[PDB]
């Protein structure tokens, strides 16, 4: 009755108008995940060159003198493939695709001391028996800490930080697929798995089996997977192709609201757009949802869910020809269609120039966009 | 909205009532008819598994502990059983709470006819009378019978009545609201434990005794019986001191018994 | 009766025993292949991020 | 509300092997099978129907009921509106647990619930053990509506359910 | 009958992304070559500018 979907939800009427506040630039190799403390202080970048970087979020607002990492930890070893804060600032668990899995104690500093990381607890997979972790999530079950995190191998196991044993363990079906993306009920009730051929699989965490496997009907790849911040029964899911997010009641597996920005005609498996969505933000807000995407074409997108027609492009240049969004009726299915409009120099662009591989909010004063890119970009927006 | 949190109990040395254990129903299936055993053996077409669908069983209850019964076996009366075993009857063991140390057991055995004057253990189950702390156990339970066996009361039991083990579990818990009610995962969840309940069914020939204790009440409270001995708040008044007293003696100010049983023969 | 029931009842366990080897192996081939995807994909994206 | 007027959540209690699947399946979905699985746990459908020309959404719910999937307590009965105690017409002893499940009844349900007596597989003439006037003489004591009712053939199942939907609307 | 035609097709399966993958690395190492050309080549001419 009492779950929050944000410790911290974005201001009222918050529409994003995209400006530059942080160009960071240093990680060597693609960002993998953005997670954002959950009291927002802090935000961390994970990476395929083997480091995780902690980022001071109250640094970023209006007095960016040096907008550093505040810090590095680059011990795991391997490509950083997830990373998650454990319900306060002093845990962040990371992931390698070596198979490494580490609790980081980060420390809370008063500035004439320097902070640093402490790694706590580590587990190490093995690549036959286990695989590389591919996905974790970490909640607070009162009693416990899990750790909850999805291996190659098909585990998705719930590690207790607050002990070293496991709380659970749920074999994944491989042949469903291989898990891209899970989600987890902010009530700890259920989760859905998403696979790499589009299975979205649900499993009752109260009695711990699994109940419904419904699957994408082209079989494309999820890409993200997000609960849904109203909707108990259904889950988010970011598709291979088209720039397609769409929901999913997991009760009957039907598709219940689809955004759609390709040049395919909607909910169409004939020809899919190379673009996917990568991230994606959603919040309730003032009872009228929101959903922040971006992606392989590189646009940070707001979509209105109660008023599709004011959804819009927060990132990308306005020399780009300009987008409407139609909502329709295709299948029974209401899809937001975003449909194609037929000083010096000119301004930089501020965008991406690589695919944005997650997307992050926190708050400290107002609502700030994170956006990391498959070149190591991360970016501020205000 | 809801009743407090209070949990109300009793000591089971404080408890001076006779213990009851109700015999529910055998759910499950017996050992078909090995008609190649009745060829071997012509009386055993004479016997309960040949001759009904549900012969009349009856179970019989005794208590032990430290492998050792506490008292008489106590049978349930004759129920006539057609097409489903639920004896329903409450049982009054011959043992009182008081009586009953800390690993005292049931060991429930449901017996056959097989030909005259002779009973066959149709299977055996244990369960102990305390639970993992030291409570009573409450309600309603569900104990595994260990087929052609009788209950071994032995500690260690060899036939302990404690995937489905731990779903039941948890679907007791649900039932008794102890789980949260999510009515569109409750019916999708509860379906799956069907499916696997009846491969079970299928795939093992398991008899289950469901068994049940009784609630002790007073002004609307429950109180678990929790295993207590008299004088067990009696914490000893141990000192550490040898200032004198070097060498205690526990037969330090006692009567002399040798004498006075010599007393007491010769005088 | 008896001994031919004891032939099929052998004959049965033994091809049964071999679905339950191609199972093992289809459980190998599960975790082998998921690996070979996990590694396409981050190459079809590498490829897209040159 | 356009969707509905009135919501009410009635509950199928009763022995193990009644019929209080079979009943809701025929009611729900008007289908029938002899493929037992025991119920576990909790089940409900959702049947909406015309009644006095107000919209009736009925939520009925089937419970488990062997003994081993029970337990002394029992959730399922609260916020019930009206409860359907299923027993074997060829079973004497599900009608005699009838008195066990009215007590449940009387202790977790609410104290007005409305209550209603089903003797199903009434079609199993042969076979019947519990007479209409053995069993009507107890339900009128206690004053429950009485319904002999068959899954197999549909046989008054759907006014076993109306009759239940008209109490609890007479009670609001 | 129909498992062992499953084991022959995901056995060429296993072979098809294996060799499906060193093309991607290939391409990919291929491409990152080239990449770091068109970056020399950026970087000399933002250097003449
Ligand atoms: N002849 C006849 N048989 C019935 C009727 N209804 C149910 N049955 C049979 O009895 C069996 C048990 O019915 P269920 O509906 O599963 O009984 P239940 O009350 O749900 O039992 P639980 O789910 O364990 O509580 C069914 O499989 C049918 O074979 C009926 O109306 N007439
Ligand atoms: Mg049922």
């Amino acid at each position: 009755e009492n779950a929050e979907w944000e410790s911290k939800p974005p201001p009222p009427g918050w529409r994003p108008k995209g400006l530059l506040v942080a160009h960071l630039h240093e990680h060597k190799s693609a960002v993998n995940r953005i997670r954002v403390s959950d009291e927002h202080s802090l935000f961390a970048t994970c990476s395929n060159d083997g480091t995780v970087k902690i980022w001071n979020s109250q640094k970023m607002e209006g007095k960016t003198t040096t907008t550093r990492s505040i810090l590095t930890y680059s011990r795991i070893g391997g490509r950083v493939k997830t990373l998650t804060f454990c319900q306060g600032s002093h845990y962040l668990a990371i992931a390698s695709d070596n198979g490494a899995v580490q609790l980081l104690g980060i420390e809370a500093s008063k500035l004439p001391k320097s902070p640093k990381i402490h790694p706590l607890q580590s587990r190490i997979l093995d690549q036959k028996e286990d695989g590389c972790v591919v996905d974790m999530h970490h909640f607070n079950s009162g009693a416990q800490s899990v750790l909850a995190y999805a291996t190659v191998n098909g585990s998705l196991v719930g590690w207790d930080l607050r002990s070293s044993s496991n709380a659970w363990t749920l074999k994944h079906d491989l042949k469903s697929g291989l898990i891209t993306s899970f989600a987890v009920d902010i009530h700890q009730c259920w989760l859905c798995i998403g696979t790499s051929s589009g299975t979205m699989a649900c499993w009752d965490m109260r009695f711990q089996l699994p109940i419904s496997s419904h699957c994408h009907p082209s079989r494309a790849r999820i890409r993200r997977l997000s609960m849904h911040p109203l909707y108990q029964s259904w889950v988010i899911a970011a598709v291979q192709g088209n720039n397609e997010v769409s929901m999913w009641d997991m009760e009957t597996g039907d598709r219940r609201f689809t955004l759609w920005a390709s040049s395919a005609p909607p909910l169409s498996e004939l020809q899919p757009s190379p673009h996917s969505v990568h991230g994606i933000y959603c919040s309730p807000a003032d009872g009228n949802p929101i959903l922040l995407t971006a992606g392989s074409d590189m646009k940070i997108r707001f979509w209105d869910l109660a008023y599709p027609e004011r959804s819009y492009v927060v990132a990308g240049s306005t020399s780009s020809p300009s987008v409407s969004y139609y909502r329709k009726i295709i299948e029974g299915t209401e899809v937001v269609q975003e449909i194609q409009n037929k000083r010096g120099p000119e301004s930089l662009p501020v965008g991406h120039h690589d695919i944005i591989t997650d997307v992050a909010t926190f708050q400290t004063t107002q609502g700030f966009i994170v956006t990391a890119s498959r070149d190591g970009i991360v970016k501020v927006w205000k | 909205m809801g009743e407090a949190e209070k949990f109300h109990y009793i000591y089971s040395c404080d408890l001076d009532i006779n213990v009851q254990l109700k015999i529910g129903s055998l759910e499950g299936k017996r050992e078909q008819k090995s008609y190649k055993a009745v060829l071997e053996d012509p009386m055993l077409k004479f016997s309960g598994l040949y001759q009904e669908t549900c012969s009349d069983l009856y179970v019989t209850c005794q208590v032990f502990a430290e492998g050792k019964p506490l008292a008489l076996p106590v049978r349930t009366s004759y129920k006539a059983f057609s097409t489903r075993w639920n004896w329903n009857e409450w049982l009054k063991l011959p043992v009182k709470y008081p009586d009953l140390p800390r690993n005292a057991q049931v060991a429930l055995t449901i017996w056959d006819v097989y030909g005259p004057g002779k009973a066959v253990p149709v299977g055996g189950t244990t369960v102990s009378l305390f639970g993992k702390y030291g409570m009573f156990r409450q309600g309603m339970h569900d104990l595994k019978v260990w087929p052609n066996v009788e209950a071994d009361g032995s500690e260690p039991t060899k036939t302990p009545g404690r995937q489905m083990s731990r779903l039941a579990k948890l679907t007791k818990a649900h039932r008794q609201g102890h789980m949260v009610k999510v009515d569109w995962l409750d019916r999708l969840t509860f379906r799956e434990i069907e499916m696997i309940n009846e491969s079970e069914k299928r795939s093992s020939n398991f008899m289950y005794l469901m068994v049940e204790f009784r609630c002790v009440k007073c002004d609307d409270k429950e109180y678990g019986i929790v295993y207590y001995e008299k004088d067990g708040d009696e914490s000893s008044p141990i000192l550490t001191s040898f200032e004198l007293v070097k060498v205690p003696d526990p037969q330090m100010s006692m009567e002399n018994l040798v004498e006075s049983k010599h007393h007491k023969l010769a005088r | 009766v008896e001994k031919n029931r004891k032939i099929v009842a052998e004959n049965l366990e033994k091809v049964q025993a071999e679905a339950e080897r191609l199972d093992q192996e289809e459980a190998q081939y599960q975790r082998e292949y998921s690996e070979f995807k996990r590694q396409q994909l981050e190459l079809d994206d590498e490829l897209k991020s040159v | 509300n356009p969707e509905y007027d009135y919501l009410f959540k009635l509950l199928l209690i009763g022995d193990s092997g009644v019929g209080k699947s079979c009943l809701l399946l025929r009611f729900a979905d008007d289908t029938y099978t002899e493929s037992y699985i025991s119920t576990i746990g909790v089940d409900f459908k959702i049947r909406t129907i015309e009644l006095d020309g107000k919209t009736i959404k009925l939520q009925i719910w089937d419970t488990a009921g062997l003994e081993r999937f029970r337990t002394i307590t029992s959730s399922y009965y609260r916020g019930a509106h009206g409860i359907i105690v299923v027993y074997d017409v060829t079973d004497q002893e599900s009608f005699n647990n009838v008195k066990q499940w009215l007590q449940e009844i009387d202790r977790y349900a609410s104290e007005n619930v409305n209550k209603l007596l089903v003797g199903n597989k009434c079609d199993l003439t042969t076979k019947k053990v519990v007479d209409y006037t053995t069993a009507k003489e107890f339900a009128d004591s206690l004053g429950i509506p009485f319904l002999e009712t068959s899954a197999k053939n549909a046989t008054n199942v759907e006014q076993s359910f109306m009759t239940m939907a008209a109490e609890i609307k007479k009670r609001m | 009958q129909k498992l062992y035609s499953r084991a022959q097709r995901h056995q060429e399966k296993k072979e098809k992304i294996q060799r499906h993958n060193r093309k991607l690395g290939d391409l990919v190492e291929k491409k990152t070559i080239d990449l770091r050309s068109h970056y020399e080549r950026l970087a000399n001419l933002r250097r003449s500018h």
